[PDB]
RNA sequence: GCUCGCCGGAAGACCAAGGGUUCCUGUCCAACGUUAAUCGGGGCAGGGUGAGUCGACCCCUAAGGCGAGGCCGAAAGGCGUAGUCGAUGGGAAACAGGUUAAUAUUCCUGUACUUGGUGUUACUGCGAAGGGGGGACGGAGAAGGCUAUGUUGGCCGGGCGACGGUUGUCCCGGUUUAAGCGUGUAGGCUGGUUUUCCAGGCAAAUCCGGAAAAUCAAGGCUGAGGCGUGAUGACGAGGCACUACGGUGCUGAAGCAACAAAUGCCCUGCUUCCAGGAAAAGCCUCUAAGCAUCAGGUAACAUCAAAUCGUACCCCAAACCGACACAGGUGGUCAGGUAGAGAAUACCAAGGCGCUUGAGAGAACUCGGGUGAAGGAACUAGGCAAAAUGGUGCCGUAACUUCGGGAGAAGGCACGCUGAUAUGUAGGUGAGGUCCCUCGCGGAUGGAGCUGAAAUCAGUCGAAGAUACCAGCUGGCUGCAACUGUUUAUUAAAAACACAGCACUGUGCAAACACGAAAGUGGACGUAUACGGUGUGACGCCUGCCCGGUGCCGGAAGGUUAAUU
RNA sequence: AGGACCGAACCGACUAAUGUUGAAAAAUUAGCGGAUGACUUGUGGCUGGGGGUGAAAGGCCAAUCAAACCGGGAGAUAGCU
């Protein structure tokens, strides 16, 4: 489930669109953008190993990517993944 | 017997149904029952290679033995049941040994009846011996055609083949259709008419009794096109052709009858 | 487009139905 | 009225979609016409 | 914001299909919106879709598809065995409350459940792709038991009325609570248990089946709902301080019964009928090869794991299919009150709308309707269209008939409200109390309370009591077609097509015939009481004469006659 | 019990009127036929062009059918306009 350079490779962004903050001070849920292959054993252990954190369980989204347009020509922003991460009682972020 | 339907709506005034009580009211036997899927008169191209075919109630196919191996172990009749495949009614017996099978049943045969198979059985409606082993002049029925093939010959709801002859290897049989047919000594038959009799005296009363048997309406070929039929158009109804199938083959009365490889085995044929 | 309207033309006016679309 | 298309994606992919076409000589060969075309949808598959 | 109007078996609610951000918020009004636009399913930007239990993926198969080898075919290819795919079907498990602007059986609280891997105490015969059981099934009908749900009464909270009256036998609102766990009931299937043998289940088998003795009558499976716990909780009409008007931290009363009752559940049941009603796995059971104080299984508990994809929003529609923000089309589920037989219809509740141009005026004419003097089909191709009939109970009903029909023939009478029979009757449900008991989800006796048709008599109001909506015009002669059906999607629904019946003809099975260069498949896992073709068309009476022509069947004498030599 | 009777959903389409640059390239309104069956419907599947399928009208086979549609032969041919 583990090696280190796949958990590396894991996370990318601290998600921060005021879902997530009433998450974090309502659930103890923090909010994460991870890549669209993680699964929740790859996003748990990446937590814990990288956050120093300890995780209760971890919930995915995939969210779809939006269509913007200019004239004849379509384009379309990419998929990503959401991910919430409840921690067990403490945390440091 | 058959019963006359009371007209109390047209569609039952000229029903006739065959009931016979001592049918098993009940489900079949699980063990000799399979799939049976329709076809609707189509072949592995899709086509449809036979007309008037489709539709009807579902089915399910009980494996009736004709071959009748168990030989020289007793049977008792257990029951008459009802089969939708054939005209006849079947028979479950059970042999002596634990195994049940369907076979045809015979026209005396009920619940309770012994039949054996075999080459030194007795001789009763529903046993099974070789034709080499029958007093010549009898009735019988589910004539093999070959030793060992499974009987092929009188199978439908009343019908018998007479044994008339015996000559070499050979006995001679008049079939139910009027021709005489030599047939080898080896191959098993059963006495006595298989039991159905009444069957033909059914009349349907009503078009959906013919199309929940699976048979499609038939259109004449002189209500077609030129195009769909060699019987043509007209104004009117006109015919003036010499009557031919729907490829263009003269029908009533010309023989179809080409093999050459079965010369050899029909004495006479039917009239 | 397709609606045909006339008795009997290729594509004339008509209010009728078998003859008529342009 | 009720009219001529009626959309379903599992008969639409099963119909026109790329294992159909690579199935069979022809269908490879209607791919094989969309490649020398340059279109940029060899089938519909969306 | 307040009034009015419309839908309410839908124009409300939730989904599948299909769509693909249309969802929510802020901002903008050039273009799009058949008008204006500050608004928007429009432009710009940001946010939003959280699952061991829901669905997919997964195990299993149906129709059908592909198909190692194989068979066949100039080539390409066709068909098919073993297999392997293929849901529209079969297979493990979660509910209630709350919460976001936008997600919820996914998040939070409470209470649960299922299947694997691995660990510990014990009992040990374990083992499959094979054998067996089950899974596992039709139409129709009828009765019983319930429940969802509704009504009324009791209780709790609030009200004593803008205008006659309202402390009353008055008014308004609420009276809700799941899965799981235990109980195993109304019912339904079933005769249980032991021992001995066997030509059956491809081999075996303690299993299934068959046979024979011995013993016993309660044993097992299934099964709604009720009850108890779940629940010392949650929700709940209203109030405490606040406010950025939109509510949040807070407590929070009663939360009972009786009756009516499904098309839902018991029920894949029971009965009956012929037209005789999927498959395979999961599951249980038995052994072959293999191992037997080990491995493997079983009962209990702990511990880990249950991945991946979908989830926003529309979904009888302005988001799908129709070029349109198009009077069209589109499968499933939920299904309240009053009147009614009813999912009709009429008025309403919850909820949702007033259909994206209005303001006037009140000509001809067009459309959709209402009424009409006297006459009443004189109109017209033709009573086309309108008018008219219309309900329940009861009385009565011709010719003809295939004895069923005709028939709802025709024709007619009563019908509202109030009181009495009867402070609400017959009927339905059924408490308290007494007794019995294999002792409970029982049986008798019982009859309270609740509900409640139709009738008869009398009275009374109006022109009219089936008062609206809803809701047969009837009779007579006759042609064709027996009938129910089918048909020119988009000018023809018919006397046409079909049809049950009848007949003729072919077909002896490797069938005739059909599709196919062929293999092969249908016919048919049928077998002349069957099958294919052809014609006629229920039923009653019948079906006449002609074999010269053409076709077909039979015959072989003679003539004529091809390839070959 | 019944291809039973009456009648909603549902499946159809008999008559009239409207519409005919339509709200609609076949509908609307009002009446109408069937409505337990030879019924109807969802989902998947098979049949392919001289072929399919057809309770049969030359009907239907993607708004096209006395021989579909697309590409090619192809700039067919045209004593005709």
């Amino acid at each position: 489930m583990i090696r280190e350079e796949r958990l590396l490779k894991v996370l990318r962004a601290p998600h921060v669109s005021e879902k997530a903050s009433t998450a974090m001070e309502k659930s103890n849920t923090i909010v994460l953008k991870v890549a669209k292959d993680a699964t929740k054993a790859e996003i748990k252990a990446a937590v814990q190993k990288l956050f120093e954190v300890e995780v209760e369980v971890v919930n995915t989204l995939v969210v779809k990517g939006k269509v913007k347009r200019h004239g004849q020509r379509i384009g379309r922003r990419s998929d990503w993944k959401k991910a919430y991460v409840t921690l067990k009682e403490g945390q440091n972020l | 017997a058959v019963v006359k339907c009371k007209p109390t709506s047209p569609g039952r005034r000229h029903v006739v149904k065959v009931v016979n009580p001592e049918l098993h009211k009940g489900k079949p036997f699980a063990p000799l029952l399979e799939k049976n899927s329709k076809s609707g008169g189509r072949n592995n191209n899709g086509r449809i290679t036979t007309r008037h075919i489709g539709g009807g109630h579902k089915q399910a196919y009980r494996i009736v033995d004709f071959k009748r191996n168990k030989d020289g172990i007793p049977a008792v009749v257990e029951r008459l049941e009802y089969d939708p495949n054939r005209s006849a009614n079947i028979a479950l017996v059970l042999y002596k040994d634990g195994e049940r099978r369907y076979i045809l049943a015979p026209k005396g045969l009920k619940a309770g009846d012994q039949i054996q198979s075999g080459v030194d059985a007795a001789i009763k409606p529903g046993n099974t011996l070789p034709m080499r082993n029958i007093p010549v002049g009898s009735t019988v029925h589910n004539v093999e055609m070959k030793p060992g093939k499974g009987g092929q010959l009188a199978r439908s709801a009343g019908t018998y083949v007479q044994i008339v002859a015996r000559d070499g290897a050979y006995v001679t049989l008049r079939l139910r259709s009027g021709e005489m047919r030599k047939v080898e000594a080896d191959c098993r038959a059963t006495l006595g008419e298989v039991g159905n009799a009444e069957h033909m005296l059914r009349v349907l009363g009503k078009a959906g009794a013919a199309r929940w048997r699976g048979v499609r309406p038939t259109v004449r070929g002189t209500a077609m096109n030129p195009v769909d039929h060699p019987h043509g158009g007209g104004e009117g109804r006109n015919f003036g052709k010499h009557p031919v199938t729907p490829w263009g083959v003269q029908t009533k009365g010309k023989k179809t009858r080409s093999n050459k490889r079965t010369d050899k085995f029909i004495v006479r044929r039917r009239s | 487009t397709c609606a045909r309207c006339d008795s009997x033309s290729r594509c004339g006016a008509x209010g009728k139905x078998s003859g008529x679309a342009s | 009225m009720k009219r001529t298309f009626q959309p379903s994606v599992l008969k639409r992919n099963r119909s026109h979609g790329f294992r159909a076409r690579m199935a069979t000589k022809n269908g490879r060969q209607v791919l094989a016409r969309r490649r020398a075309k340059g279109r940029a949808r060899l089938t519909v598959s969306k």
